[PDB]
């Protein structure tokens, strides 16, 4: 239609789509372990109307040729995976992870997946499960007649028998490393998946090979920023505001057009 | 063929002298002195050497001279006085050694004796781009040491062979024979050759001299087929034959009428090559083409992959 | 007839730099691009020759070069290890897949899964920085040497070295979109060097420079245009009614 | 061919000379004395020396001097008063030497002892963009000290032959037999040919300046191949011979019908050179066809990598 | 057919060698130190 | 390749990242011949073993 | 610096700036005060140290 109107579009999508990964972020305070997104553009193609090279005179050379260019593509969403601030929550079923890891979860279709949440659960058969009935690996089988249970900061988790006077070792939970934190798939319900682009998982137990420790009783929040999200909120706002009004001028030139 | 073109002496052997030394000029394109700490370490030996003695904590922080490693090959009976040729390479991080110098590197044997003194200008190269890190300097290393030599002693001189062959041996044998005295020479194995000379360097030299020109005919070597796999070439010696097979390669058809082409049993090395050409394929299919017929039999040669 | 062409090309020039005013206000909220302005030119002149000595007619007009403007943008915090800002003149190079190079003044950079520094859509940095399997936490210093730390070692153990490059003119390379540039020969060769020396300038690890579009410029810009578009279309609605009048006769 | 042109002397022989100095002038471009301390170090030195005593703490931050590295050649019976060529070469992060000075640098040998002095005006070459980081100075360096020398005496001198060979030994004996008296010469080894000449500095130069420009026949001395792979060049000696063999390249074909080009025997440069165009194919190509040629046979001649 | 085209003899015979070594050069395009450990240690 | 490093005469130490990526482990299968001879060589088969993508123009060691 | 004519100078040229970056959170390592938790197990320190 008009060269204009579809870079302003692109424009407009653009920050559509920068807003929509706000408020993802944003509406996901709250939520344990999550962590924020950030939006990347990228410029479209540009289309070389004369070459910068070129030498016009035998001698000149038509420095910084003419070319327009088009477009805002964003190119990808990173996602800042640090840590976040551990909170009491003074739960002995919930544990935090202070450093580098993933806890592996085995999924109903046998494949795996690796959330970083505490927020356990004990189910009728007494394994640790992960609010959904999501079994953690290796598999933690709590027996029926124990009373207390505490994960060492370590990973060793050991429970209570009524009478023994003896806090006897059952399991052993232990982390699973990515090289690449940030290219994990995420799939919803605080899971991720493994793709070619993160890596092959490295599972080993808390503190070694770089793994964070455990913390029972914690919690760790989502690391959204929320003044950052707010001001966030102002900028890509504005911008549409802008883009809107680019959309406006090409739409009232070529109106005029018609009317010509 | 000459003996010489095809046969070495006992006595006569190259060796191989290496060094550490420093480029300097280059307009820039030197090495990164952050992250190359052993061409700063030697500046500042070199300038320590020379009377400056600069403080252990300083920047220093240039880019007109590359850390270097210079080759050169001892050459046989080296004289004190004569210069070889050398071969300086980029160690570091240096982007080229365009028009860098060489300074008073000393290239040593592999017993850490000093036997040559390198400097002089580097000469390099000025889409096939050339070597910029690699450059070459003619006479820029001068002998200092002088290898001890047998030659001249005893009565026996040991021709070696390459690519040793017993017809071979027996062929130099023979010519060395006919053109000396009964009895001059004697194979004695597929690579050597012992040649009876008489006492004294001047006639050891004289002899030869003589035997190094004298024109030996070259037999059949064997039939040998060279597939690179890496350059993308295959060579196929003249005795190669080609016993009568059929075969089929992907994409590959009789012109016409299908698959499966029948090759033809060819016992010249013309009649190979217009089989294999007939049986249309590139060089590459003509790789697999020649392993599979090998490992099946109907190729009267040995293939080796280099 | 002959006012047709020349309001013409008035249009055209018209809508070229709405062209470049959208590209400039849509790339806003990119980080590291640099803002595109559209510099016009008048074309050639007919000269009516007199029996002063002669008199200039003159035709249209004509957008010779757009110059890119490559001053430094605000930073912005991110909180992201990786991502790293220029103070000061350089870009980063990096590597096309085919096997030529690039260079971006873009710094939000990830790591592959190989543990290589790549650049958002895949592009190997040069020189190859490669970081540990186990990396705890990573640092860039204002020099460009990127050093990660591992774990209880106590010492950061040194990973590379992030040069920058600079051109003898930053306006002469060619983008090829993708926040990427490639040398031309209006260029000038690289002058590839280490941050802080010899013109290049420092590394802020941890921000990302933004764009520098002014975004009142651009709507004022728009009204200017906009008005513009409208005085030549009624310039060529006058040489229309001209031939109307012309015609009936 | 002259004996002067393919032979040395056993007592003439040149040796190396570096030296650090500083150049001035240079209309900015010198060196970052930041980045460089050994420049302002050597500055204050000079100064000192001089009579002008910087304080320790100071800027002195200049762009005028570069600190260089000067070498020389101290020739064959070099004498106190003769001057010699020099090259300097930048040291530091200097951008240009173009039309710079260099003071009063001591060149010395590689036993610590001042041999020379260089001082001058460094000349450089005002795409292919000349060196500025790199000089010459014509007569810049003035020679201080002499080496003693046993030219004179005895009665025996060795000429000594680059790219020594036997062939090439024997006919400079013979011929500086024929020239001279019955015995005049004698050779050691592939390289080395002893001549008694009388006693006396004026004799054995008479008999030197006598030989030296004796003409001499050179035999063919080998088939050697020569592949720099840094600058794609290819240099095959007159005496190279070809095999018939059969080469397949990539992208390489029979005019015209396909791959596999046969290679017919050559004896002559002429015929080699000849079927290799024939066998169409870029030098880059060429090397690698030579190779493996080479390892399968079908080429008498030996290829080196330089 | 040749004898020696189909027959190896008891006494000739082949041997495989095998060396560590270093490239110097290559303008670029080497080892990543970082990476390779080994290539800064030898 | 540490063990092949440490017998050639190279100990690298064993906290180290050592990401190469040109080279592959391979397992090679020959068939030995009837009435094989000490001498004679026989042709082999390797095949890789971990994840490399391919062995265009690998060398065996 | 960026002289206009040839004697006049242009003192305190026109930059802007940005940004106010946090360049660090230091922590002050002092000495707390001592209190009688009364407990075998409770150790304080007094100076400079740390438990390993």
């Amino acid at each position: 239609m008009i060269s204009s109107l579809w870079i302003a579009k692109t424009g407009l999508d653009a920050q559509q789509t920068n807003m929509d990964v706000i408020a993802n972020n944003l509406a996901n305070v709250s939520t344990n372990g999550f962590k924020r997104q950030r939006a990347v553009f990228e410029d479209l193609l540009y289309q070389t109307i004369r070459q910068p090279g070129a030498q016009s005179s035998e001698q000149t050379t038509l420095p910084s040729g003419l070319q327009i260019g088009t477009g805002v593509r964003p190119v990808a969403t990173e996602r800042l995976h640090s840590q976040g601030n551990l909170s009491q929550t003074n739960n002995s079923k919930d544990v935090a992870i202070k450093g580098q890891g993933f806890f592996q979860v085995m999924l109903p279709d046998g494949t795996s997946a690796y959330t970083r949440d505490g927020s356990f659960q004990v189910d009728q058969n007494g394994q640790l499960v992960t609010a959904g009935g999501f079994q953690v690996q290796p598999a933690i089988t709590i027996p029926a007649n124990a009373l207390s249970i505490t994960i060492g900061r370590d990973g060793v988790v050991s429970v209570t028998q009524q009478g023994q006077a003896a806090p006897v070792q059952v399991g052993q939970l232990n982390l699973t490393t990515f090289m690449n934190d940030t290219g994990l798939e995420s799939i919803g319900e605080n899971l991720y998946i493994e793709t070619q682009s993160s890596g092959a998982p490295n599972e080993s137990t808390p503190g070694l090979n770089g793994a964070g420790l455990l913390y029972q009783g914690y919690v760790e929040t989502s690391n959204v920023n929320v003044a950052e999200e707010l001001v966030n909120m102002i900028q890509v706002q504005r911008a549409y505001e802008i883009n809107s009004k680019a959309v406006s001028t090409t739409d009232q030139m070529l109106q005029k057009l018609t009317q010509l | 063929e000459r003996i010489r073109d095809l046969t070495s002496v006992q006595g006569v052997r190259e060796n191989s002298l290496i060094g550490y030394g420093l480029v300097v000029g280059l307009d820039g394109t030197g090495d990164q002195t952050t992250q190359t700490p052993f061409t700063t370490q030697t500046l500042n030996n070199m300038l320590s050497q020379l009377g400056i003695t600069v403080p252990t904590g300083t920047n220093m922080q240039l880019k007109n001279v590359a850390a270097v490693m210079v080759t050169a090959s001892y050459p046989p009976f080296a004289r004190q006085g004569q210069t070889i040729d050398v071969v300086v390479s980029s160690m570091g991080n240096a982007k080229s050694l365009r028009g860098g110098t060489l300074l008073m590197t000393p290239l040593k044997g592999v017993d850490s004796q000093v036997y040559a003194l390198a400097q002089g200008n580097i000469l390099v190269g000025g889409v096939q781009v050339n070597q910029l890190n690699g450059g070459r300097i003619t006479n820029g290393a001068i002998i200092e040491r002088e290898l001890p030599t047998q030659f001249g002693a005893g009565n026996t001189i040991n021709l070696q062979l390459n690519d040793e062959d017993f017809t071979m041996a027996q062929q130099i044998t023979d010519a060395i024979n006919r053109a000396r005295g009964y009895g001059s020479a004697t194979a004695l194995d597929a690579r050597t050759v012992q040649v009876r000379v008489p006492s004294g360097n001047s006639s050891q030299v004289r002899f030869l001299a003589d035997i190094q020109n004298m024109e030996v005919n070259v037999t059949p070597q064997d039939a040998k087929v060279v597939i690179n796999s890496r350059t993308g070439s295959v060579v196929m010696n003249r005795e190669v034959t080609l016993d009568s097979c059929a075969v089929a390669q992907g994409n590959l058809s009789v012109t016409v009428g299908g698959s499966l082409q029948s090759v033809r049993s060819s016992a010249n090395l013309n009649s190979v090559v217009r089989a294999l050409n007939a049986l249309g394929a590139t060089p590459m299919d003509l790789m697999s083409i020649l392993q599979s017929m090998q490992s099946a039999g109907c190729l009267r040669a040995k293939l080796e992959i280099i």
